[PDB]
RNA sequence: CACCGGCUAACUCCGUGCCAGCAGCCGCGGUAAUACGGAGGGUGCAAGCGUUAAUCGGAAUUACUGGGCGUAAAGCGCACGCAGGCGGUUUGUUAAGUCAGAUGUGAAAUCCCCGGGCUCAACCUGGGAACUGCAUCUGAUACUGGCAAGCUUGAGUCUCGUAGAGGGGGGUAGAAUUCCAGGUGUAGCGGUGAAAUGCGUAGAGAUCUGGAGGAAUACCGGUGGCGAAGGCGGCCCCCUGGACGAAGACUGACGCUCAGGUGCGAAAGCGUGGGGAGCAAACAGGAUUACCCUGGUAGUCCACGCCGUAAACGAUGUCGACUUGGAGGUUGUGCCCUUGAGGCGUGGCUUCCGGAGCUAACGCGUUAAGUCGACCGCCUGGGGAGUACGGCCGCAAGGUUAAAACUCAAAUGAAU
């Protein structure tokens, strides 16, 4: 059955892009709308929009520079049957500093190097190049 | 495969086995010939090469080949053996060193002396 | 149709070394062919005396270099005729030998155990095949009406295995060379052999069922168990020698 | 001191003639050998230089970092299911995992950094860094876990129907083969390349009438349908499992996968008892130079037990989500006008082409061998070997789990 969403949203995200699909949609949480957050203010998606009351869904609008898809490569790291936590001076690099990771910590989702910058570690969610 | 399969079951590595069972991790052994003879070697190849049968001092009984051209063994000679195949002789695992204990240098040899057991021409 | 002859040197030495044919013994070679198997006996028997079915053969076959006048040739069938005849002509059992169509030597030697003392020994080449139902014995699955009739009169030794390149046009089978030489004294006798075929053919045609009724068609489970014989064992766990009690049973009684 | 054919830096002459010999691998040597033995010249190391033994590397060749399973080694024959692994969405609480700070400890030597002393170096030595660990206090609350309360989209229940060689039991019908009893009738029939065994004057073979018994269901028939797989085919009744569709109502995460375990499982084979028309291992005969012909037993059939294997194959584990199209088949249903095989839709199963992508290639391609997640099974050069010894199972045949010594430098797949 279904046992993981998040890596789900990042496959639907991957195969649109390949694509050439101009939105995607998909059943929505509060998880999933921080990750889209993130992913917005890094420039890797255009918007994010919910609506529904009973059963919401999230609708991401995708990005395009010239015939090419700006998600070069999305991948998900810490799954249901392992999973990885990092220290403040281990959190990862992602082609050297071009890329981003995104870091769940205390004080809620952000890339690696705004976690460096608080000082925290956390949870490793996906890469993103 | 899994995580979990492998959690159960850890990888194994193969055991790796020895060429030269006879010498038990020792560089040479020490043995006495019981035959001396010679025998032909396999297809493509042509001669009469020289061997010998062999009892060690730790029990084992081999044949080991015997390099250069002349030799002087016979039945209880006292011999040293050293690893090494020899490759179109099927059964073959050693060899004898030359210039130790019964075994004699060859004769005349002046290139390559010290693998024949041949002191320096004093001339 | 086309036969494979034995050309390899290698193979045809332990043959000849293993019959070791001495002068003074009546050897009767059939079917000589191209002499492939008698050339090798250079050693020379002073005599022998050979058979064969063809005329063509044996016109051409009279003078060869040095053959000549040593031999006596019959013309006839060695499956027609009496052996034993040439048992008083010399006066010793006859040392044979052959190399026949693997197809025509099944028969022959049941025509030759019934002539008996007028046989000393043989050294013939099999099929691999049937040469381990001949040497076998019991619980195998090898055991037949062959091995329990053939044992019965003669000892049955291997002798030499031919690997099938050896042969000209080579088949798809491996032969071999077996030594059976009939019994000084038959450790079990049996009245009428006809009947001991007659049981052991019944019992082996239900090779895979239990005697109680694989064999019941003749006996009874009493009876079987009269002469210490299980009612619940197959046909292939039966002893030669069990097989020669009910043989003499169903002649002692009815 | 070792080396000078390639790997690998460094080339010529003489001798020998598949001999003598060399060799880590591939190999060299049968009359001009840069590969064997000597000499001249050269290359690499140097108070050392080579050989042998042993460990890691190269080896991503046990792959956590970091591999695979259509055809190269590799998906259990199929299903159900306990332990275990994993688990939709919202609110609150807790603080176990997780993260941050501090304290205690982590012997000295050694390894690393900056210095100092032996004429230099090896060596000796001062100070630091490191010792990735463990424990205890104080905090953080995003994610996983625990606890409490909810939600309806996953999973189930109810109402009405549809199609189907799905399964168990009992009846019955019509064609055909064999046998029996009657009629008409006179001399061959059968078989082969040609004959013979064989049947017949006690009337065969042929043709018509009546009966007995056993096994299988022509046409329909389809590349069609149903079943977890093995598999399922005349017609009628009784008992019974699943799939699918329409509209509405209800429960409220009740889920997925599954080592040991339990069940089902073609044909052949076995045990106890019946039955026996056709066919037919073995067997008994007749021929011709294998294969053929005439008889014919076990068996094939039924009831009840055993056996537990197949190229049991889509050579393709089960579950869920996402990704351009075109031709067919089969089976439901909503709406309009309505001669409707008339138009507009909406579901299930199935066959063939082919795009991106993937693949060693062949090829697969929304029923994936594409892009991903959860769990399970299995692989590690060829032969020896699915073999031996041991355990478990079986009436037996045998099934299942499963090596090593030794031996070779290959064995293999797709395409040209």
């Amino acid at each position: 059955s279904m046992q993981d969403p998040i890596a789900d949203m990042l496959t639907r995200i991957r195969n649109g892009q390949a694509a050439n699909k101009a939105a995607v949609t998909m059943p929505s949480s509060k998880l999933k709308v921080a990750i889209a957050n993130v992913l917005k203010e890094e420039g890797f998606i255009e918007d994010f929009k919910v609506e529904g009351d009973t059963k919401p869904e999230l609708e991401l609008t995708l990005k395009y520079f010239q015939g090419k898809a700006v998600v070069e490569s999305i991948q998900r790291v810490s799954r249901p049957g392992l999973r990885i936590y990092k220290r403040k001076d281990e959190l990862p690099k992602v082609m050297a500093g071009l890329g981003i990771a995104v870091v769940s910590t205390s004080k809620g989702v952000m890339t690696d190097r705004a976690a460096r910058q608080a000082g925290l570690g956390g949870e490793i969610i996906c890469y993103v190049a | 495969a899994t995580v979990n399969q492998l959690v159960r079951k850890p990888r194994a590595r193969k055991v790796a086995k020895s060429n030269v069972p006879a010498l038990e991790a020792c560089p040479q052994k020490r043995g006495v010939c019981t035959r001396v003879y010679t025998t032909t070697p396999k297809k493509p190849n042509s001669a009469l090469r020289k061997v010998c049968r062999v009892r060690l001092t730790n029990g084992f009984e081999v044949t080991s080949y015997i390099g250069g051209e002349g030799h002087n063994l016979q039945e209880h000679s006292v011999i040293l053996i050293r690893g090494g195949r020899v490759k179109d002789l099927p059964g073959v695992r050693y060899h004898t060193v030359r210039g130790a204990l019964d075994c004699s240098g060859v004769k005349d040899r002046k290139q390559a002396r010290s693998k024949y057991g041949v002191k320096r021409p004093k001339a | 149709f086309g036969q494979n002859f034995l050309n390899d040197q290698f193979v045809i030495d332990s043959i000849v070394s293993a019959i070791n044919p001495q002068k003074g013994q009546a050897m009767v070679e059939i079917g000589p062919g191209l002499a492939a198997l008698t050339e090798p006996v250079g050693e020379r028997l002073d005599q022998l005396t050979v058979i064969e079915l063809d005329r063509d053969l044996a016109a051409r076959l009279q003078t060869h270099p040095f053959l000549g006048p040593k031999l006596t040739i019959y013309q006839q069938d060695a499956m027609t005729f009496n052996f034993g005849e040439l048992a008083e002509k010399m006066g010793q059992p006859l040392r044979v030998f052959g190399n026949l169509p693997y197809n025509i030597s099944t028969p022959l030697m049941f025509h030759l155990f019934s002539y008996t003392d007028a046989i000393a020994d043989m050294h013939f080449m099999l099929q691999k095949e049937v040469v381990n139902r001949l040497v076998a014995g019991p619980n195998s699955k090898a055991y037949g009406r062959l091995s329990v009739m053939a044992q019965y009169y003669c000892n049955v030794i291997p002798v030499l295995e031919v690997p099938p390149s050896a042969f000209t046009p080579p088949p798809k089978v491996d032969s071999a060379v077996v030594r059976l030489v009939p019994h000084a004294t038959m450790p079990h006798p049996v009245k009428d052999v006809r009947v001991l075929s007659r049981i052991t053919t019944e019992a082996f045609n239900q090779r895979r069922k239990t005697i109680r009724n694989s064999l019941g068609n003749l006996f009874s489970v009493e009876v079987l168990t009269g002469m210490g014989i299980d009612p619940a064992m197959r046909a292939e766990n039966i002893s030669v020698a069990q097989y020669c009690q009910m043989a003499n049973y169903l002649a002692e009684n009815a």
